[PDB]
């Protein structure tokens, strides 16, 4: 039961770090 | 500014888009299943398929995977009782985590056509607009669909390279996975001849995979192409929620009438047995069989398998169960544990009195003792003022034969009242009302939860089609009239609606 | 040996409609256009795309090869 | 030019009546079923089925007549006029209630000739057709009432029977076999009834009575053009009253009448959704924790432990001549008797 | 292997089939009689 | 002219008042 | 024919027929 | 669930559904659900075009 | 063109928002009795 | 509605004939056997006090006409 | 007994609609 | 003037032929008979599982 | 327990009707 | 005996201050 | 002055998005496993 909450936290976090790393606003010039 | 219910509209005319949206959709779809099938082994009971089976659990997607041949997991132990050494890839977990791989790589790729959508495929080449070809695209998807149709019933189904599916005794006693022999005559549209489901699909994937062909090769009539709109796609989408609405009420109607891909081995009984009295005049026919040979009653009735008579039992029946009575069989009334064997009612004569078995509807059913013929001899009066056919007062002793307390015989009127309130269930089953906290009421199937689910998806498939194919023709009048409607609302003046063949 | 009761290598024209006004944006989206197009003469020359090269499937420039192969 | 070209400039060719493509449909379908009704309410009986003779030649009235259903042992079949249980022998066909099959299995067609027509005069007048989507709320509660519930729950003759007394007879059914009473989705389902019939008198005994001026005597029937670029009632005016007396209060004639649109729809919807849960007896039946308590704690007595002790005495009493193919004659002292009331 | 069944039921599938036909008779009766 | 509407009207008001008082001594003591 | 002849008459043929009917079941002498 | 113990034994004492007024009140509801989703059918299916296709129908 | 020329804005104005507050209040008000059971 | 007046040969001499029809179709008797409803002695029979009963399904047309 | 699930999904279908409500109206009301 | 890609290429004759459909009848009337077949079909098989139509190798005794 | 979530349904419903009453968008004219 | 008390306090505490920042993201991000 | 000379917006970007979400779910992640005891 808690089991399925502690694996859905971790795989939440990676999906955070996953949109974080690929769909970031793009650092833009002048 | 798009009000909250059709914002997926700015979809109609991105196709790229649209299959990122069919590909972020599937995902979700194979996540679910990977998650309900670990969800699901997880809380699985291997323990003993005799009297705990799947279906008093509230297994729900396992006996799908049982239905079509995974018979084995990576702890070893198999559905039938026995372990089995090598489980291969394919194991009930192998299955969820491959569904799972399915739902990050279809993830993945439903990543790549929304960020590139504006590729040259989705261009008409002749005059440089972005449409699609309908006819030829339904040729492509109907072939590949005949294709994986024929593959299936040729190869998985009859065992040529796949390995079976489950076909089992019709008595509910010894079924297995096996090889299919499609049989091509009448037997083949009877339902209960898993036969039939073998030789459909052979059938269906050849004339599927004609007809794909011919809808690549030919194109459609000028007339029927304005009559149904086929420029347009939504068209498509009314049609097939109408297809999607026809094909649920099959699967709801075979799930709840029972067929060969629903087996009582899989998914529990069906509820016109109880009322057909199936299991009772089964028993009593194999019952009588023996004692015409010479065997006695102790030693004839305890050859009946605990398999046989758990299907004679009132809380098996999926119709006595309660819409927020959420959970399980088990959590219901308990985990079959012994069978007390059947009971016999005598009077101060000898004659069998016997006991009306309880009906569908009737929820709390009042305990009558019928005689021989349908009259009624004794009874548990709900009164106890005036009451002349009390269990008291007639004096009727209860005797067993067979099962766990086999050649005992009570008098005392608080037992045996007690061994009539339930012996009127069915057969008499002694559980566990202490381990999971049951409450002594009962609950429905995935028989049953399956048909409620796919009876009221129906029903608003129903509506959804009958919304599309309005707003699919009324594509012109879809926000409203014109300023100019004629006067041609007249009665009789104008001698045709609109239409100007004759006026 | 002048065989034909379907007709199925006809030279037959396919008339063209158009896409419809398919842009939500503004209201009184229309449909298709009837008869709009000289109905796009039908040609049977091979052409260098490995997926459908002859562009049209009715004609003889296919016919005879798919009689002669099977 | 061709075939079908001169059958589409008959079929819509204006007269008083107006048969379409689909009224090639509704007006065949139909009518047999109105028909059917009336010959099994005035000339055929039901002594066979069920033990009632409830015809007008057999004495009953208006409100006692009603083509019935057939009997248990005729399981789930269609019951044609031919076939393997009449062979079309006519008069055993009606006798053993072949006239109720007949009648709601062929309006079922006449309510899809209906809809189909009400949506092509809406194509032909250029319309929008929200008046097609409103009537599949009402094919909703016939297909959920009159055809699921009989098919999953074994026989035609638990299916309510086209009268007026008998429609009461499954108003109890309902009442003391699954208690309907406590259904969520009928709760939705009275609902919505019950919030049209008020909004309609509300808009009614609103729109009329903050009229304009335009006659010259009391009589403000007389003052309509029906060819009008005016309005005929105030909207300000009625926003202003309403929203000083109740609070809220629309601003957005449009959407009063999608409201008003949508509203009842929603309720029958949402009422044949728990209709379809019933037929597959999943009824809304007793709790757990109440019953649990209230069988350790002997004085509790709420009016639900009393609404169950009362169903029990319904389904006790009317079952033994309500289903006479469960062959049972209950002795008086196993009846509910309540000591003497 | 005809069943009494299947012989009152393929009079049905003949039945629906002269129905049908009478509708598209009274149809070419009466609107090519006009046009 | 014609026999007029209205006195059309109140001689279908009268037989239909007719057959609704026999109904209604049919309903009391007949059946 | 007519459409409206036949919606006359098709509706209100039987019509006396069963009046006729009902009106011989409230004169049953029983 | 007090209400509905109300009309049940309303029924058994009085036998409410054998009765004209009765029957009247539910024509009278039936009829005005009736009313109601027709009008707002036949007006709403009739309404002058201002917007455009992409917002909504009410502005 | 490599931007989106179907950008479009979702609007959700405050009669609606009282709409569905209340809808989802209310069938809570109703189902949390059954749910609870 | 009121164009009307056509005291008319084939329309107010055939509606008596159809009234006089419905009327014999009862009082002769003839809807009784036509339509198979019970005459008011005919529900039960010597050796049947009881409302009838239909038992089984396929031989429905051999158990009515017992039950007549 | 009380439900162990009956609160959890009682507070998820509360607070889940409101939220992509409370969204959109911020989102709408952001602009005019 | 979109993204270009080898399957762009090889795809291109699928997503070709945008609009090319006969003028007159074409295949309905053949189309009417498959359906009409099919409606046949469908009612077949719905008679035999309502054993409406009773055959002889079709059991309809939840046996096998 | 239970009765808690029962009176926060109710007074939260009261409390929207409050709300959609006296916080509304104000119906402006022209 | 598992916290049925802390399952809601966990369900809560994620799905609260996620939504507060998505309002003001949607708020922020619907502007620019 | 009758409508308010202070009206201002709130402004939050996708950066603090995704900073303010890894801390909701990495909080969660440390405390859950005493929460829950
Ligand atoms: C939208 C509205 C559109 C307008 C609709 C217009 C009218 C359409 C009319 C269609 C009528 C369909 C019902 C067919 C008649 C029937 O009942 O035929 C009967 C069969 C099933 O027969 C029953 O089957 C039961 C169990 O049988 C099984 O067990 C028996 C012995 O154990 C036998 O061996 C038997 O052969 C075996 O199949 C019992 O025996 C019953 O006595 C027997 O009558 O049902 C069936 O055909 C139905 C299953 C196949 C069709 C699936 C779709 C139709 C039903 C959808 C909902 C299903 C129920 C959901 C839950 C409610
Ligand atoms: C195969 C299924 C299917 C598909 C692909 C579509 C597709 C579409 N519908 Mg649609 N619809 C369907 C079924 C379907 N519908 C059904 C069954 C109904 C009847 C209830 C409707 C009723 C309907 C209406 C009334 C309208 C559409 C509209 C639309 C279009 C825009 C959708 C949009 O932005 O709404 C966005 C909607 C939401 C964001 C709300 C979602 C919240 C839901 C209710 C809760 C979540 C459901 C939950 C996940 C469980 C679902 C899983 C599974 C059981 C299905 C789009 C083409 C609109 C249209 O015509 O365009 C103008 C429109 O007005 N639909
Ligand atoms: C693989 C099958 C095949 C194919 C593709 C063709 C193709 C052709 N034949 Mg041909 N033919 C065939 C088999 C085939 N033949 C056989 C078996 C015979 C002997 C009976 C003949 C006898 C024959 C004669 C006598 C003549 C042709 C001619 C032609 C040409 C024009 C006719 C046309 O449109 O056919 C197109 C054919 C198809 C599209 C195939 C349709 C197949 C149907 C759909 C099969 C379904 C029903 C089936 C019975 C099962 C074309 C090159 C004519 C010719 O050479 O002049 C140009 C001509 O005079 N054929
Ligand atoms: C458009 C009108 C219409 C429609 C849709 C129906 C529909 C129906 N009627 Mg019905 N009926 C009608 C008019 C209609 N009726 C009329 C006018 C009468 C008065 C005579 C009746 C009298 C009647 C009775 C007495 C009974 C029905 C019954 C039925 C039901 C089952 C019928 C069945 O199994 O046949 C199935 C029929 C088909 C599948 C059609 C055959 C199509 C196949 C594919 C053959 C193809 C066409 C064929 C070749 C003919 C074409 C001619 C050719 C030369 C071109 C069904 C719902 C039965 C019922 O109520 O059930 C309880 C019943 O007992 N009908
Ligand atoms: C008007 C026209 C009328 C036509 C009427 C006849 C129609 C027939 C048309 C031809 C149909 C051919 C298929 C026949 C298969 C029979 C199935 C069957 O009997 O199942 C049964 C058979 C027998 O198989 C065995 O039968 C046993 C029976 O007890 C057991 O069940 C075994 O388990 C089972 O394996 O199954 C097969 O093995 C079929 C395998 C043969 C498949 C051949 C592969 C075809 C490859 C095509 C390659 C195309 C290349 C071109 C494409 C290029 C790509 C760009
Ligand atoms: C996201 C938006 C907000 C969504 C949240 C709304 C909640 C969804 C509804 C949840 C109701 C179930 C919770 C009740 C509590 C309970 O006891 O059950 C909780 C039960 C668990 O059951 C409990 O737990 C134990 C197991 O560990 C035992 O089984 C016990 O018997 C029992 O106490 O789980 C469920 O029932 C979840 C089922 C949800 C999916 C089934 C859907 C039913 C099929 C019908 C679908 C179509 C419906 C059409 C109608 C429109
Ligand atoms: C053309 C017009 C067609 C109209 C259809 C009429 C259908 C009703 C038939 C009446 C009938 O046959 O019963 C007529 C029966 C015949 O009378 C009965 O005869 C018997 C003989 O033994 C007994 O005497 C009965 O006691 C006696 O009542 O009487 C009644 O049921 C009551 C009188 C009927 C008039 C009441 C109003 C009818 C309902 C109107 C509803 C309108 C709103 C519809 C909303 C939708
Ligand atoms: C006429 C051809 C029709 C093919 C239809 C295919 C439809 C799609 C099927 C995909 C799912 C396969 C089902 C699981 C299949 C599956 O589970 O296999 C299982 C098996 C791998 O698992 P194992 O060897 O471990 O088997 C388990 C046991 O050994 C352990 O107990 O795979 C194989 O050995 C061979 C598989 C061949 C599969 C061929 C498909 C790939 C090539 C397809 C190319 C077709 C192109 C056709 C163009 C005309
Ligand atoms: C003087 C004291 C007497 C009145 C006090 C009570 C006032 C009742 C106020 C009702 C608030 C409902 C607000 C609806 C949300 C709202 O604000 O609607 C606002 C809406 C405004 O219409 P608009 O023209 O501004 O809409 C323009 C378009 O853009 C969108 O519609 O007004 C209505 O449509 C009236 C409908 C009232 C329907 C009331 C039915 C509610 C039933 C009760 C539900 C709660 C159950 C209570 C049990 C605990
Ligand atoms: C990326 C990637 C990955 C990962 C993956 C994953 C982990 C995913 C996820 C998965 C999942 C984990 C998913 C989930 C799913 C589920 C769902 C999606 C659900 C749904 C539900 C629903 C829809 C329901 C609704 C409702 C309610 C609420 C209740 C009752 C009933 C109803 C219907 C009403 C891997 C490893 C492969 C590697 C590579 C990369
Ligand atoms: C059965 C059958 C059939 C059918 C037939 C038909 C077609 C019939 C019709 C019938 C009809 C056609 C009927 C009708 C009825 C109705 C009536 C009989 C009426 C009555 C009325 C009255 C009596 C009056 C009332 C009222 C009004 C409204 C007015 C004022 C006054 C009052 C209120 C009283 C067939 C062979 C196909 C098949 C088989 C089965
Ligand atoms: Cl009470």
């Amino acid at each position: 039961m808690e089991a399925l909450v502690y694996t859905f936290l971790l795989v939440g976090t990676l999906g955070i770090i996953f949109f974080s790393i690929f769909f970031r606003d793009p650092p833009r010039m002048i | 500014g798009l009000p909250w219910y059709r914002v997926h509209t700015v979809v109609i005319n991105d196709p790229g888009r649209l299959i990122s949206v069919h590909l972020m959709h599937t995902a979700l779809v194979s996540g679910w299943a990977g998650s309900m099938a670990l969800f699901e082994i997880s809380v699985f009971d291997p323990s003993d398929p005799v009297l705990n089976p799947m279906w008093r659990q509230g297994m729900f997607v396992l006996p799908f995977m049982t239905r079509l041949g995974i018979t084995q997991s990576w702890g070893g132990w198999t559905i039938s009782g026995e372990t089995a050494t090598n489980p291969g890839i394919w194991s009930y977990e192998g299955v969820a985590a491959a569904h799972i791989i399915l739902s990050g790589a279809l993830f993945l790729a439903s990543v790549w056509h929304w960020t590139y959508w504006d590729l040259e495929l989705f261009r008409d080449p002749r005059t440089g607009k972005t449409a699609l070809d309908l006819p030829k695209i339904f040729g492509i998807h109907l072939f590949l669909s005949g294709l994986l149709c024929f593959g299936f019933g040729a190869f998985h189904v009859t065992g040529v390279f796949g390995p079976g599916i489950w076909v089992s005794d019709p008595y509910g006693l010894t079924g297995r996975v096996q090889p299919v022999a499609p049989s091509w005559g009448a037997d083949g549209f009877d339902p209960y001849n898993p036969g039939g489901i073998a030789s459909h699909h052979i059938a269906a994937g050849i004339l599927g995979v004609l007809a794909g062909l011919f809808h690549l090769c030919v194109r459609p009539s000028i007339r029927l192409y304005f009559g149904l709109s086929m420029g347009s796609i939504e068209t498509v989408l009314s049609s097939s929620i109408a297809a999607v609405f026809w094909a649920a009420f099959v699967v709801a109607g075979t799930m709840w009438y029972g067929s060969a891909a629903t087996p009582i081995e899989l998914f529990g009984p069906t509820r016109y047995q109880w009322d057909q009295g199936f299991f009772q005049q089964e028993i009593q026919k194999r019952v009588q069989a023996s004692l015409a040979e010479g065997a006695s009653l102790s030693d004839a009735w305890s050859r009946i398998p605990e398999k046989l008579a758990f299907y004679d039992y009132i809380g098996n029946n999926p119709a006595k169960g309660g819409l927020f009575r959420t959970g399980a069989m088990n959590s219901g009334d308990g985990i079959a544990v012994g069978w007390l064997g059947h009971a016999s009612f005598k009077d101060q004569e000898g004659r069998e009195l016997f006991v009306r078995r309880m009906p569908t509807f009737f929820e709390t059913f009042p305990v009558l003792l019928l005689d021989k013929d349908g009259i009624v001899r004794a009874d548990v009066p709900f009164r106890k003022a005036e009451s002349k056919y009390s269990i008291e007062q007639v004096g009727v002793s209860v005797t067993f034969y067979g099962g766990e307390l086999d050649g005992l015989t009570f008098t005392d009127p608080a037992t045996v009242k007690k061994y009539a309130r339930k012996a009127q269930l069915g057969e008499i089953f002694e559980f566990d009302r202490s381990t999971l906290q049951s409450d002594g009421v009962f609950r429905s199937s995935p028989r049953g939860w399956f048909t409620f689910g796919h009876v009221c998806f129906a029903l608003l498939f129903f509506f959804g089609h009958i919304w599309h194919g309005a707003r699919t023709i009324f594509r012109d009048v879809f926000a409203g009239i014109d300023d100019d409607i004629n006067d041609q609302v007249e009665f009789g003046k104008y001698k045709k609606l609109g239409d100007t063949s004759s006026l | 040996r002048g065989f034909d009761p379907l007709g199925l290598s006809k030279p037959s024209e396919f008339v063209v409609i158009g896409v419809d006004e398919n842009d939500q944006n503004a209201a009184k989206n229309n449909k298709g256009s009837v008869e709009a197009i000289v109905q796009a003469t039908p040609d049977e020359v091979s052409s260098e795309n490995r997926l459908a090269p002859y562009s049209e499937v009715f004609g003889l420039a296919r016919f005879r090869e798919c009689e002669l192969i099977h | 030019r061709t075939w079908f070209d001169d059958a589409d400039d008959w079929l819509r060719q204006d007269r008083f009546v107006f048969v379409g493509w689909s009224g090639l449909l509704l007006f065949p379908c139909a009518y047999f079923a109105l028909g059917g009704w009336l010959t099994g309410t005035t000339f055929v009986t039901s002594w066979y089925t069920h033990g009632l003779a409830t015809s007008y030649l057999e004495g009953c009235n208006f409100l006692t007549a009603a083509v019935s259903t057939p009997a248990n042992s005729m399981a789930h079949s269609l019951l044609f006029v031919w076939g393997p249980e009449a062979q079309g022998d006519f008069t055993r066909w009606c006798q053993l209630g072949g006239l109720w099959a007949f009648v709601a299995l062929h309006g079922a067609f006449g309510l899809i000739g209906f809809m189909l027509r009400q949506f092509e005069i809406a194509r032909s007048v250029n319309l929008r057709p929200y008046n097609a989507i409103a009537f599949s709320a009402p094919i909703a509660v016939f297909v959920s009432v009159f055809l699921i519930y009989p098919l999953g729950q074994s026989g035609w003759f638990f299916a309510p029977s086209f009268g007026v007394a008998a429609i009461f007879r499954f108003i109890l059914f309902f009442q003391g076999f699954h208690n309907w009473t406590l259904n969520p989705f009928h709760m939705m389902g009275v609902a919505g009834v019950l919030g049209a019939a008020l909004l309609c008198a509300i808009h009614g005994a609103t729109v009329e009575n903050t009229l304009f001026e335009d006659g010259d005597g009391a009589n403000t029937f007389r003052a309509f053009n029906p060819t009008q670029a005016e309005e005929t009632y105030s909207m300000v005016t009625a926003n202003r009253f309403w929203s000083q007396i109740f609070g809220v209060a629309f601003s957005n004639k449009r959407w009063l009448h999608f409201f008003m649109l949508l509203v009842p729809v929603t309720g029958l919807w949402m009422s044949a959704i728990g209709v379809v849960g019933l037929a597959l007896n999943l009824r809304a039946y007793d709790f757990v924790s109440q019953e649990i308590r209230a069988a350790e704690d002997p004085e509790f007595e709420t009016f639900y432990t009393k609404n169950i002790l009362l169903n029990e005495g319904i389904r006790a009493w009317m079952a033994a001549q309500d289903q006479p193919h469960e062959r049972l004659v209950f002795p008086e002292e196993v009846l509910p008797r309540g000591n003497a009331l | 292997a005809v069943t009494p069944s299947l012989k009152n039921f393929l009079g049905s599938l003949i039945a629906g089939a002269t129905v049908l036909g009478g509708i598209a008779l009274a149809i070419t009766a009466v609107s090519k009689f006009d046009k | 002219g014609r026999i007029p509407l209205w006195l059309v009207g109140t001689e279908e008001g009268t037989l239909a008042i007719g057959a609704i008082s026999c109904f209604f001594y049919g309903f009391l003591c007949w059946f | 024919f007519t459409v409206r002849w036949l919606a006359i008459h098709g509706i209100a043929v039987p019509t006396i027929f069963f009046l006729g009917a009902i009106t011989a079941m409230q004169f049953i002498q029983r | 669930s007090g209400t509905f113990n109300f009309m049940i034994v309303f029924q058994a004492e009085h036998n409410i559904l054998m009765h004209p007024f009765h029957m009247l009140g539910v024509a009278g509801v039936f009829g005005g659900s009736l009313f109601s989703a027709m009008h707002g059918s036949l007006v709403t299916s009739s309404l002058i075009r201002e917007t455009t296709e992409n917002e909504s129908a009410n502005e | 063109a490599r931007p989106n020329p179907n950008k479009q804005v979702v609007e959700l104005n405050r009669t609606s928002l009282y709409w569905g507050l209340l809808l989802i209040f209310v069938l809570a008000v109703l189902f949390s009795s059954y749910i609870f059971n | 509605i009121l164009t009307s007046i056509r005291y008319w040969v084939i329309h107010s001499i055939t509606v008596p004939a159809l009234f006089i029809a419905g009327w014999l179709f009862v009082s002769t008797g003839l809807a009784y056997d036509v339509f198979g409803t019970p005459r008011p002695n005919e529900y039960f029979t010597e050796d049947r006090q009881e409302a009838p009963l239909i038992t089984d399904r396929f031989n429905a047309l051999e158990q009515v006409k017992k039950l007549s | 007994e009380v439900n162990i699930y009956g609160l959890t999904a009682t507070a998820l279908f509360i607070i889940i609609p409101t939220s992509f409500l409370l969204i959109l109206y911020v989102k709408t009301a952001s602009t005019q | 003037p979109g993204l270009v890609t080898p399957l762009g290429t090889l795809l291109r004759p699928l997503n070709s032929e945008a609009g090319k459909v006969l003028p007159g009848w074409g295949t309905t009337v053949l189309m009417a008979v498959f359906i009409l077949l099919f409606a046949a079909f469908l009612l077949i098989i719905l008679e035999i599982y309502n054993s409406s139509l009773i055959l002889d190798d079709v059991s309809m005794s939840w046996e096998t």
